[PDB]
């Protein structure tokens, strides 16, 4: 099983920015897509962003389009979730997870432990 | 887009019996691109079934499912205690966005 | 001559049928099987052959035939096939997914039904895992549903693996008793003795 | 006498295959030709050899193994063969009539499929005449199908000769993207540079 290290959760004021990372090891990174999914505490999971296995093709959910910016690197073997101007509805646990496909579609097999991300004033 | 759920079966069952899970599609999803997770209350979801007819790694044979066109069924043969969790619908393979339905809580009584 | 007619009678006309958890296995060898008497009959209601025709069934020689005799209810006769699921399938009998042979059944509401309940018959309700194909499990180990060991004692999360069958002549057909006698065919290096009538 | 594995796995685990109008060609040399890796790996379907058997790939010494890697539609996988003629084999990858080699293909729907539409795995639609065996046609030159001269401008009857199939995951199992590799080799005529493990 490939392990996933979700890291970079914290407390950030509304209108701030935060930098999540998900370190991954146990498969060929350039071959399978990375997905980014929220769950706000005690309510349903919602997908937020995804990135192709190569590193170029990306998508984002309509509530975070133009605020969230995904990126990756085949050198450090990790995916970044850079986000700006967070709102109160952006509080969640984030989970990084690998999809079965090289470009973002398909289902998610292995999932990180997840990280708390809190927005408050 | 593609809608789903139709989740009765949340009725609190007891350990060690057969439970069947309904999943109704509205457009007859193609290539049987359906999948099921389990999540226990405070841990990451884990995939159980994909291809709507293919078990993933690290999944006991206790889980099984089948379906085609508008109608899919996850059929768990019996119920060990760790199976008291939430199960999800997850249509995938179109404008990805990913998809998470309401769920199904099976509890103890 | 044609002699040593296979003893299909003793198994189809048996006065008592094994329970679905304790299912008999008769082994046929050194006899001519006159399947024509079986497949040209009338009472039988279900005869489903997988990979074999009942007309071709007259012209074969095989090493042995098994006769897996048991009693089930009407809703459970559909579970006696390759690739089936259900309580009876998952806790009493698997047909192999590549099964070759035939499944035969008939209603028994004249013999195996009683006015005050005939429960001599009994199915396996609880178990840890599913059977292997053609496995038989007659154990009376108390199922441990919880983590607390039962030590063969019944109680909370400690239930008998066997639930009794409710059988009355006035019961709906999906619950009335049925006799099933699964027939399988096997080929080994040993002499092929189960010939058809020719 | 040589003991150094060659990049077969690479040719197979290559991140990105090229389009079938511009199929790659690797010179395999100084190899121990461990073909166990190919039919030991999980999916690796349709292991079809011609003039050779898949199990007899370890008691041979080939002169010059050529690995040709590309991606095609699922329906065309059968046209990557000797004596075939249709759309794929006529103008993008002709096998010779006397091919000694192994064509290997596996479904790459999980890998070469865009749900927003895939427009990078081009194939050639129009060409005046068939390709001779092992010809690479990277020509981007426009093709005249009408009476109007194309004059370096694309338009009505002035097609770009190259276009992508488009690969959505929801496309029929018939036409999902299939990764293909073709192992050409010559038998005994020269000092062999690749030999099986012996």
């Amino acid at each position: 099983e490939v392990q996933l290290l979700d890291s970079g959760g914290g407390l950030v004021q509304p209108g701030g920015s935060l930098r999540l990372s998900c370190a991954v090891s146990g498969f060929t990174f350039s071959n399978y897509a990375m997905n980014w999914v929220r769950q706000t505490p005690g309510k349903e999971l919602e997908w937020v962003s995804a990135i192709s296995g190569t590193g170029d093709d990306t998508h984002y959910a309509d509530s975070v389009r133009g605020r969230f910016t995904i990126s990756s690197d085949n050198s450090k073997n990790t995916v970044y979730l850079q986000m700006n101007s967070l709102r109160v509805e952006d509080t969640a646990i984030y989970y990084c997870a690998k999809a079965i496909s090289r470009y973002p579609w398909g289902c998610l097999d292995y999932w990180g432990q997840g990280t708390l991300v809190t927005v408050s004033s | 887009e593609i809608v789903l759920t139709q989740s009765p079966g949340t009725l609190s069952l007891s350990p060690g019996e057969r439970a069947t899970l309904s999943c109704r599609a509205s457009q007859s999803v193609s290539n049987s691109y359906l999948a099921w997770y389990q999540q226990k209350p405070g841990q990451a979801p884990r995939l159980l079934i994909y291809g709507a007819s293919s078990r993933a790694t690290g999944i006991p044979d206790r889980f099984s499912g089948s379906g085609s066109g508008t109608d899919f069924t996850l059929t768990i043969s019996r119920l060990e205690p760790e199976d008291f969790a939430v199960y999800y619908c997850q249509q995938y393979g179109t404008s990805p966005r990913l998809t998470f339905g309401g769920g199904t809580k099976v509890e103890i009584k | 001559n044609i002699t040593n007619l296979c003893p299909f009678d003793e198994v189809f006309n048996a006065t008592r049928f094994a329970s679905v958890y304790a299912w008999n296995r008769k082994r046929i060898s050194n006899c001519v099987a006159d399947y024509s008497v079986l497949y040209n009959l009338a009472p039988f209601f279900t005869f489903k052959c997988y990979g074999v025709s009942p007309t071709k069934l007259n012209d074969l020689c095989f090493t042995n035939v098994y006769a897996d005799s048991f009693v089930i209810r009407g809703d459970e006769v559909r579970q006696i096939a390759p690739g089936q699921t259900g309580n009876i399938a998952d806790y009493n009998y698997k047909l192999p997914d590549d099964f070759t042979g035939c499944v035969i059944a008939w209603n028994s509401n004249k013999l195996d039904s009683k006015v005050s309940g005939n429960y001599n018959y009994l199915y396996r309700l609880f178990r840890k895992s599913n059977l292997k194909p053609f496995e038989r499990d007659i154990s009376t180990e108390i199922y441990q549903a919880g983590n607390k060991p039962c030590n063969g004692v019944a109680g909370f999360n400690c239930y008998f693996p066997l639930r009794s069958y409710s059988f009355r002549p006035t019961y709906g057909v999906g619950h009335q008793p049925y006799r099933v006698v699964v027939l399988s065919f096997e080929l080994l290096h040993a002499p092929a003795t189960v010939c058809g009538p020719k």
